[PDB]
RNA sequence: GCGACCCCAGGUCAGGCGGGACUACCCGCUGAGUUUAAGCAUAUCAAUAAGCGGAGGAAAAGAAACUUACAAGGAUUCCCCUAGUAACGGCGAGCGAACCGGGAACAGCCCAGCCUUAGAAUCGGGCGGCUCCGCCGUUCGAAUUGUAGUCUGGAGAAGCGUCCUCAGCGGCGGACCGGGCCCAAGUCCCCUGGAAGGGGGCGCCAGAGAGGGUGAGAGCCCCGUUGUGCCCGGACCCUGUCGCACCACGAGGCGCUGUCUACGAGUCGGGUUGUUUGGGAAUGCAGCCCAAAUCGGGCGGUGAAUUCCGUCCAAGGCUAAAU
RNA sequence: CCCGUCUUGAAACACGGACCAAGGAGUCUGACAUGUGUGCGAGUCAACGGGCGAGUAAACCCGUAAGGCGUAAGGAAGCUGAUUGGUGGGAUCCCCCUGAGGGGUGCACCGCCGACCGACCUUGAUCUUCUGUGAAGGGUUCGAGUGUGAGCAUACCUGUCG
RNA sequence: GUGAAAGCGUGGCCUAACGAUCCUUUAGACCUUCGGAAUUCGAAGCUAGAGGUGUCAGAAAAGUUACCACAGGGAUAACU
């Protein structure tokens, strides 16, 4: 048998207050509309408009 | 009594008018009809009466209520019964006499 | 995190942390709370004072609804008014805002603190302290009981 | 046991890693109920979702007495007034519990009120198309006939208000306090108050 | 000696029922110690493991002899909270519910007893028919030591009014489920390779770039994948519509009443013993002893007496869903 | 002088180790606590549940007088329930002069002493439903209290405990 | 209390002569509670003593084993 097995009870999930992950979206949102940023994160927009 | 309207004190509570409670058939409960009653009398005069009727009974003639209250708590078991079976008792000890 | 874990940090330091002499033994001073007495005591007596013995009556089958009572002081009184509320007591000052603090949840209420400057409240309780019923008189107001 | 702690009291001696229930079903849960609800919709099409109309009644006990919710059923009594028979009500959406007691007028003629409105709201089919009956309802009324998928009677609370009042010189000369002080002094003695009205 | 009944006996008599198997969940019984308490005996481990039985697709519970004391809730079950709380405990180690409140789901009912007596109106078997999970006819039997019907406390019986409600069949569809059939695009040019499915060039499909196979990283070589179309079969349940007869004797609904109004016994309850529970002058269960009542009985978490008040109606039974 | 280990002391006439490969031991969970990061703030927490939605175990949205913690404490209990400070140091800033200077400002924190709430004791005019109220006046007593909130959620290491 | 008074006296001229939780029991209040409401018994609380742990910071405790067992100790005897 291994040493301490497995269990399913383990915590698996987490609990991230609403406000953090609103938070979290709008600064994704607002990186987004950055093009430094999105070309630093790998995407090819050397020819989009805007 | 309605309620006075305060949170302590005698008749407290909030204000409300209150209603009596609608009749039911529940309000009837420990009754019985007519022929039940009929028909445990003429069993009784069938079937006599317990021994321990019988002592309760003989108590009660000599006069030693107090005794014939004790005994009947003994047998019965709750002092309300007893008082019970005391009162059937000297009522058929009345209704003996006359 | 068991990367961040130090026993990570301890590998290949034999004792893993729990030294040589003493070491890691199963239950060395027993289980849980044993000993609270015996070998124990000075931890319980030093940080744990009245842990041992009873005090008190008891009471079976003690129901909290019943006592339930929510407390409010009279210097968070005036934060239940709306705002428009508020703006017309302090424009008229022939008539005083009406704050029913059970509607808020509040049964009783308590002395501590003050009102705003100048300005009469009717406040309507279950049950109120001698103080507050004496700053609310004194501000102008008025006390009604309810239940 | 070392340092400065609260004394722990878990309760974890039995063989209670047998007995542990996880919840990696929650999910896989709320999809079956959601599709029992949507099955019964279908089901008990047009008849509303949310099912029978339940009755107002105040919470128990000093701590919920000044809420209001719904309860099992409505009274007999109730039933009576609103002239709806008991036997009859449960067929058209209307619960019945004929335990419930009625103590007050305020709540009975609440829920007389509500069985009216339900009544004038309330659109019954013939049960044969070609037959209409004394409580069947008109052919342009069962025409524009819909299910309703939320509550269609809301149990709502009357929100707080505060309103501005003048402050007389009776309630200026109030004490409460005392009031209440006397109150209490009053229950705490009526039983010595009676013996000794009694003795003498 | 015959006949009737009663109890019982024998039948390879005619026709039926039962045993046993499985373990994840479920119901009943029985039942430890390791261990913890830094020792140990009460306690804990645990109302658990082991042991002995009984079901289903769920089981069990279930329609208040309830919760509470409120302005009151209203079968059962489960989730969150109540709460590591009230309580229990060499009051040590430890142990530990319930009500309210918010949600999931919701559903209510059947009997016994007084009440046909102008006739047991009830039921089983055989036999013969029929649109055969049943109906009809006939004949034997069960049953009066009581089968049908009415009634179940929320009521109800009886009487008088109101004229409010109640009677199937068949067809075609929808809904649900299980299957069958077909349907996109390169294997173009060059090179390396045993083999392109690799590199380069040129094209194409995509509501299909999930996945797999084929001689190496394959959307277009093959099976499939996406989305339509068509076809077949169950479940007779739910639902829409259509075609015909639609009979209220009777039974229910509503109103009235100077009349009645039947409700479960060695059962409840009590004493005691053992066990169990948080239940503490005793939570439930069980043995033994005593042993009820009907203007009454149980409960109201401190034993007892007195006076009130609140709430329900046990000792018979069935019941889907949330789990 | 042979490593590992226990030891006051090992190269030990102290124990394990003939040799090699692979496997091999502070983990997971629950209750707390300090610390730190993040969000909000007298609030905070939607994941019991509901509406949906990558045709979907995610993500998104939802708190009615729901609930938990916090927002008030002291008493066994009945029960009562914070009158809102002073002062000595003290960071920063503003003025006069360039002394280890003077004046104003005086947050955080610390020392000292009052005041308020409650348990206990003591005290008592006036009212009052006669047992309650409380003008004035207190105390070498007691509290995990008040004197313009600091919490709630969440992440991780460490520590005690099952 | 004593002394005329200052003053002394909160046991013994000073340095030892003694005791937690739980439980029991006594003393005190026109005291609190028995949680549906009253009265009375009973019970449970608050404050202060008493019944004791001498292994005296406080388990409730007889031997034997040559029939013997286990975890260890060169922290410790029986040779050199
Ligand atoms: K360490
Ligand atoms: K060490
Ligand atoms: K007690
Ligand atoms: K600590
Ligand atoms: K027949
Ligand atoms: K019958
Ligand atoms: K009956
Ligand atoms: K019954
Ligand atoms: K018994
Ligand atoms: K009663
Ligand atoms: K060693
Ligand atoms: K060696
Ligand atoms: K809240
Ligand atoms: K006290
Ligand atoms: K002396
Ligand atoms: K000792
Ligand atoms: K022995
Ligand atoms: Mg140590
Ligand atoms: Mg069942
Ligand atoms: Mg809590
Ligand atoms: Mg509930
Ligand atoms: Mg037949
Ligand atoms: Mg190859
Ligand atoms: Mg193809
Ligand atoms: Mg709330
Ligand atoms: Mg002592």
């Amino acid at each position: 048998r291994m040493f301490a097995p497995t269990k399913i009870w383990r915590r698996w999930h987490r609990k991230i207050p609403v406000n953090q992950k609103r938070y979290a979206v709008a600064s994704a949102i607002a990186a987004s509309a950055v093009p430094s940023l999105v070309l630093a994160r790998g995407h090819r927009i050397e020819s989009v408009p805007e | 009594q309605p309620n006075t309207g305060l949170s302590v004190g005698l008749n407290k509570g909030h204000v409300v008018t209150k209603k009596e409670l609608a009749p039911r058939p529940s309000d009837r409960k420990g009754k019985t009809s007519k022929r039940v009653h009929f028909v445990r009398s003429l069993i009784r005069e069938v079937a006599g009466f317990a021994p321990y009727e019988k002592r309760i009974t003989e108590l009660l003639k000599v006069g030693k209520d107090k005794r014939a209250l004790k005994v009947a708590k003994r047998k019965l078991g709750t002092h309300k019964r007893a008082k019970k079976k005391r009162e059937e008792m000297s009522n058929a000890l009345r209704k003996m006499r006359a | 995190t068991t990367r961040f874990k130090k026993n990570r940090k301890k590998r290949g330091h034999v004792s893993a942390g729990h030294g040589r002499v003493g070491k890691h033994r199963k239950h060395p001073g027993g289980r849980g709370n044993a000993g609270g007495m015996h070998h124990h005591r000075i931890l319980f007596d030093k940080y744990h004072p009245g842990y041992f013995g009873k005090v008190g009556m008891r009471y079976f089958h003690k129901l909290r609804n019943k006592f339930h009572c929510p407390t409010i002081n009279i210097d968070n009184l005036w934060s239940l008014v709306p705002q428009e509320v508020k703006d017309k007591a302090k424009s008229s000052n022939a008539t005083a805002p009406f704050i029913d603090v059970t509607q808020y949840g509040y049964f009783k209420v308590l002395g501590k603190g003050v009102l705003p400057q100048n300005q009469a409240v009717v406040v309507k309780a279950k049950l109120i302290s001698k103080n507050a019923e004496k700053k609310i008189k004194e501000a102008g107001g008025a006390v009604v009981l309810t239940a | 046991m070392k340092h400065n702690n609260v004394i722990p009291n878990g309760h974890f001696k039995k063989h209670w890693q047998n007995y542990v229930r996880t919840w990696f079903n929650q999910p896989a849960r709320k999809t079956r109920r959601r599709a029992a609800r949507q099955q019964k919709a279908v089901k008990i099409f047009p008849r509303p979702t949310a099912g029978s109309l339940r009755p107002i009644v105040h919470g128990q006990t000093l701590k919920y007495n000044m809420k209001v919710r719904a309860g099992r059923g409505f009274s007999l009594e109730e039933l009576k007034a609103a002239g709806i028979p008991k036997k009859l009500a449960p067929t058209i959406g209307i619960a019945v519990d004929h335990r419930r007691r009625n103590r007050s007028l305020e709540g009975l003629q609440t829920n007389v009120q509500r069985l009216k409105t339900y009544k004038a709201k309330l659109v019954i089919f013939p049960r044969r198309a070609k037959k209409v009956k004394a409580g069947d309802s008109s052919a342009e009324e069962l025409a524009t006939a819909t299910q309703v998928q939320g509550s269609y009677m809301p149990i709502t609370r009357e929100q707080p208000a505060v309103d501005l009042v003048k402050v007389t010189d009776e309630m200026k000369s109030f004490n409460a306090y005392g009031k209440l002080r006397i109150e209490r002094t009053n229950a705490r003695h009526i039983g010595a108050r009676l013996k000794r009205a009694a003795e003498a």
